[PDB]
């Protein structure tokens, strides 16, 4: 998930 | 110029030792005769004695910050001012230090901010000490200086240091400064015993994966991720990983990786990541537990500490603390409330003091000696401390 550059955040599949 | 690159290997140094022995003059000649011999940046003692303000972990440290070279490796060196700077510095990590050079005055001998010093070093986990003694161009007997190299080898041996093994330089900061060869002689041989002395240090990425978690959801059908930023390490999509403090520890595999919504084969340290994990639910793992490579670490409750509580002025409390306090204790992701144990004889901690404390928190938490933490209460930062030794 959820994050773009820099900030806490994910995913997976 | 080819320097640019950073090939090198890179090692984080300091000078410690009581004020006014020598660590910024010692600072200002390491960089200027390694500077003549080999090249690079000389730096001057006003430059590096004005230290800028630098904030830790919601403290105020005054530090200054200088690199050099030597044929092999890189250095970056941390000189500070005064005493409360190494203080903060060791205890919140803020200035890593793979290697410290301690500076004695061959004119004073050890003081009480040396045997500090060396104190904190241990408790702090600094790994290597060599040793600087200084001011021995005012020094011209042999009596003397054959003392003050016992007394270091017994104070540094009396903090479990290797005394008998550690190097001493007998030098003049000054004179080598003002370029005198014969002094300037002594740099490179301190030069050369950070070279042969402190090993290379062991890069994050080289270290067993482990992951603080932040936050936790599930992707229908597919499992339970976690996000955090990667501490140290590498997980691998298919390795295994231990989920480790507050509950009891759980098993599990990593099934996948993304970072900025992009699928990778791979989580590695600094990255803000997310981890897909197998058979675990949303509700079985939460925020301040950690991922780790099975094995390598363990949950605790007790430990015993160094801490610095912090002055009214870096905005911690205006009166003293006492027994009693339970305060949260945070712990990379999460907070958890302890109770400690003073030092015998002391009911009082006043804002600016340092101090040991053996804390005992209500939950265990994944630790090892080193792992830094705030103390903070309703509702601000009243201290840092580092886990000196982990009890059970
Ligand atoms: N004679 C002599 N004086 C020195 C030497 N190194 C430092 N000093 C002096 O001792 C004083 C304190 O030194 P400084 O580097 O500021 O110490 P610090 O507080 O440990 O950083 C200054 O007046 C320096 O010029 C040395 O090798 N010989
Ligand atoms: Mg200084
Ligand atoms: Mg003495």
């Amino acid at each position: 998930s959820c994050n773009c550059f820099c900030y806490p955040c994910c995913s997976c599949x | 110029k080819e320097k640019f690159e950073r090939t090198k290997p890179h090692v984080n140094v300091g000078t410690i030792g009581h004020v006014d022995h020598g660590k910024t003059t010692l600072t200002a000649a390491i960089t200027t005769v390694l500077a003549k011999t080999y090249g690079g940046a000389a730096r001057a003692f006003d430059q590096i004695d004005n230290a800028p303000e630098e904030k830790a972990r919601g403290i105020t440290i005054n530090t200054s910050h200088v690199e050099y070279d030597t044929p092999t490796r890189h250095y970056a060196h941390v000189d500070c001012p005064g005493h409360a700077d190494y203080v903060k510095n060791m205890i919140t990590g803020a200035a890593q230090m793979d290697g410290a050079i301690l500076v004695v005055a061959a004119t004073d001998g050890p003081m009480p901010q040396t045997r500090e010093h060396i104190l904190l070093g241990r408790q702090v986990g600094v790994p290597y000490i060599i040793v600087f003694l200084n001011k021995c161009d005012m020094v011209d007997d042999e009596e003397l200086l054959e003392l003050v190299e016992m007394e270091v080898r017994e104070l540094l041996s009396q903090y479990d240091f290797p005394g008998d093994d550690t190097p001493i330089v007998r030098g003049s900061a000054l004179k080598a400064l003002e370029g005198d060869a014969e002094w300037e002689a002594k740099i490179l041989e301190l030069a050369g015993f950070l070279d042969s002395y402190i090993p290379e240090p062991e890069r994050a990425i080289d270290k067993p994966f482990l992951l603080p978690i932040e936050d936790v959801f599930s992707i229908s059908g597919r499992g339970t991720v976690v996000t955090g930023r990667v501490e140290r390490g590498i997980i691998k999509v298919g390795e295994e990983v231990e989920i480790v403090g507050i509950k009891e520890t759980q098993k599990s595999t990593c099934t996948g990786v993304e970072m900025f919504r992009k699928l990778l084969d791979e989580g590695r340290a600094g990255e803000n990541v997310g981890v897909l994990l197998r058979g675990i639910k949303r509700e079985e793992i939460e925020r301040g537990q950690v991922l780790a490579k099975p094995g390598t670490i363990k949950p605790h409750t007790k430990f015993e500490s160094e801490v610095y509580i912090l002055s009214k002025d870096e905005g911690g409390r205006h009166t003293p603390f006492f027994k009693g306090y339970r305060p949260q204790f945070y712990f990379r992701t999460t907070d958890v409330t302890g109770t400690i144990e003073l030092p015998e004889g002391v009911e009082m901690v006043m804002p600016g003091d340092n101090i040991k404390m053996v804390v005992t928190l209500i939950h265990p938490i994944a630790m090892d000696d080193g792992l830094r933490f705030a103390i903070r209460e309703g509702g601000r930062t009243v201290g840092a401390g580092v886990v000196a030794k982990v009890l059970g």
